[PDB]
């Protein structure tokens, strides 16, 4: 978790000092999900995609077979039909809900 | 507790920066749900 | 994953009728069509929800965690 | 009592099979929105999860629980979470209901509405405790779990309506039909060979004079008999469901009458 | 970008439950725009107002399926106030329904279960 010593608009306040989120947490809009730095400091870090929302469902942290710790995130969201999603037939016409 | 949950064997675990990321001997750990505990509407 | 608790077009409660469903099936060893209806699930909007329903909990569960 | 008649056919714990008489169409419907739509209702409206370790999500739960229904018998006695001058719940304007299961077998664990346990104060209202219907009271499945899996949990049953979402419905289907012979020519029956032949008639059939041939059609009248069956999902006698039905539209128009009084003032 | 869904039936702020404005196109009409409430009042008043015989004019409308509002329209011959005609409609509505709870509650007591 870096602190201005160029980070991103979106707060880092839900990362945990080890630079990661963890399960349980509700993220949104452009909030860091992974805590990035390079050596003061360049910001590397990885906001939420724009458009979303949801809950952290794991966080994995491993290595490639030499040397990396990387990390995945797994972020959880429920979608509820709504106006303008689509739906088919198994016979070829889609329509979305109007 | 602490951090990192185990991929398997499901050791509850933590450690940084020391040691280097492993376990069993897994090398897959994962972070445990925090603490902050998550409201749901039910709707 | 499981059985819904209500019947998406109506709201009949469906989530309890689950077990008894099975039970029926084997070991009253019953049809669908007559089961469901021992089960008093007349209207075929609730009939759908549990003859069509797909218990994948049951696999979900055999993971180790 | 001049007014709109009602008979009654079948009547358990779960249906009412009543005829409507005497009524203009419009109140018949009415009173079918409302029952499906406007009756409060006590329904989980809020899941604190404390640790989940199932195989399903927090809020495939948390959807579920809300469709748990619950006893809703003294339900004017609660108040609505929103009007309430408390800072967010309490006792006057909600319930709270606990979830803990460990799976501690071999076996599968099964968690069911007869699980949840109220931890609030009811002040003896009747209100809160989960509706059970089957055999062997266990109501409704929440979740299922094997050996070492969790789920412990807190909800908080509030007041609402159908209109706001389908779980505080009280009712279940309602079944509405009338001039089961057509009389009225409200219908124009699709055929192939022969209507009367192809299309099957109604239960209510049996209760109705069927229209001899040799006659002018009837233009004066109209839908005035209605042959009604509400099906209650268990959360308010279904008796009730109809009664506070009624109860709820006369709230609603008299509300109305107090508007217009209030812009004299 | 959808609405909470408690503004189907919950006013305000700024809203009150009843406009009423005169008309133009015609002698002794009104148009009252309900706020939160949508075709189970609607057609109900509308229905009990054509009873009615000093009511030369009753008509509602949702004119959009999105908000919960409707507009009703009341004509009625002159030195009636369509105010009245309203309040009428109500009154003659709240009995019917006071005679029908009751009469379904005596038929309920003769049941067995
Ligand atoms: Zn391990
Ligand atoms: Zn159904
Ligand atoms: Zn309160």
């Amino acid at each position: 978790k870096p602190q201005r010593t160029r980070m991103k608009h979106g707060t880092y306040d839900k990362l945990d000092d080890d630079g990661l989120i963890a399960p349980g947490v509700r993220v949104s809009g452009e909030d860091v999900i992974i805590g990035k730095t390079t050596p003061s400091k360049r910001d590397a870090s990885t906001p939420l995609r724009s458009t979303e929302n949801g809950i952290v469902d794991q966080v994995l942290v491993t290595t490639n077979q030499d040397g990396l710790k990387f990390v995945k995130v797994r972020v959880r969201t429920t979608k509820i039909p709504q106006i303008g999603d689509k739906f088919a037939s198994r016979h070829g016409q889609k329509g979305t809900i109007g | 507790t602490l951090k990192y949950i185990c991929a398997e064997c499901s050791s509850k675990l933590s450690l940084s920066r020391t040691d280097a990321v492993r376990c069993c001997g897994h090398r897959i750990l994962l972070k445990a749900r925090t603490k902050r505990l998550v409201q749901f509407e039910a709707r | 994953m499981i059985v819904p608790v209500r019947c998406f077009s109506c709201g009949k409660v469906v989530g309890d009728k689950w077990e008894s469903y099975l039970n029926l099936l084997q070991e009253d060893e019953l049809d669908e069509g007559t089961a469901l209806s021992r089960l008093g699930l007349k209207r075929y909007c609730c009939r759908r929800m549990i003859l069509t329903h797909v218990d994948l909990i049951e696999k979900f569960l055999r993971y180790n965690p | 009592e001049e007014g709109p008649q009602v008979k009654i056919r079948e009547a358990s714990k779960d249906n009412v099979d009543f005829i409507l008489s005497n009524v203009d169409l419009a109140m018949a419907n009415s009173l079918r929105r409302v029952m499906i739509a406007e009756i409060p209702t006590l329904a989980i409206d809020s899941v604190e999860v404390e640790t989940n370790t199932t195989v399903l999500a927090d809020e495939f739960i948390a959807h579920r629980l809300g469709l748990i229904p619950l006893q809703s018998m003294d339900i004017e006695q609660l108040e609505y979470s929103r009007d309430c001058f408390c800072e967010d719940h309490c006792d006057k304007c909600s319930v709270v209901l606990t979830l803990q299961a460990f799976g501690e077998s071999e076996s599968t664990t099964n968690v069911y509405s007869k699980d949840l346990v109220i931890v609030s104060n009811l002040m003896g209202r009747n209100i809160g405790h989960p509706i059970i219907q089957d055999k062997e009271g266990n109501g409704v499945l929440i979740c299922k779990l094997r050996k070492g899996q969790e789920l412990k949990l807190t909800c908080v049953a509030k007041k609402g309506i159908a209109k706001e979402h389908a779980k505080w419905g009280p009712a279940a289907a309602i079944e509405f039909e009338y001039d089961p012979w057509n009389k009225l020519k409200h219908t124009d029956y699709w055929y192939e060979q022969d209507s009367a032949k192809e299309w099957p008639q109604s239960k209510n059939c049996e209760y109705e004079d069927p229209p001899n041939e040799g006659d002018p059609f009837d233009y004066k009248a109209q839908a005035d008999t209605f042959y009604m069956n509400v099906e209650s999902v268990g959360s308010i006698p279904v008796d009730q469901v109809v009664v506070r039905g009624i109860d709820t539209l006369q709230k609603k128009v008299a509300s109305i009458l107090l508007a217009l009084t209030q812009m004299d003032q | 970008n959808a609405p909470d869904r408690f503004e189907l039936f919950l006013l305000g702020e700024g809203e009150s439950k009843l406009k009423i404005d005169p008309d133009t196109k015609a002698p002794n009409a009104v148009v009252i725009t309900f706020e939160k409430e949508d075709h189970t009042l609607g057609n109900l008043i509308r229905a009990e107002l054509l009873n009615d015989r000093k009511v030369l004019f009753a008509a509602y409308k949702v004119e959009h399926p999105f908000f919960a509002r409707f507009k009703l329209r009341i004509q009625t011959t002159e030195g009636y106030d369509p105010k009245d005609a309203l309040k009428n409609a109500c009154n003659s509505i709240i009995n019917k329904l006071g005679a029908l709870k009751t009469n379904f509650e005596t038929e309920w007591n003769l049941q067995t279960l």
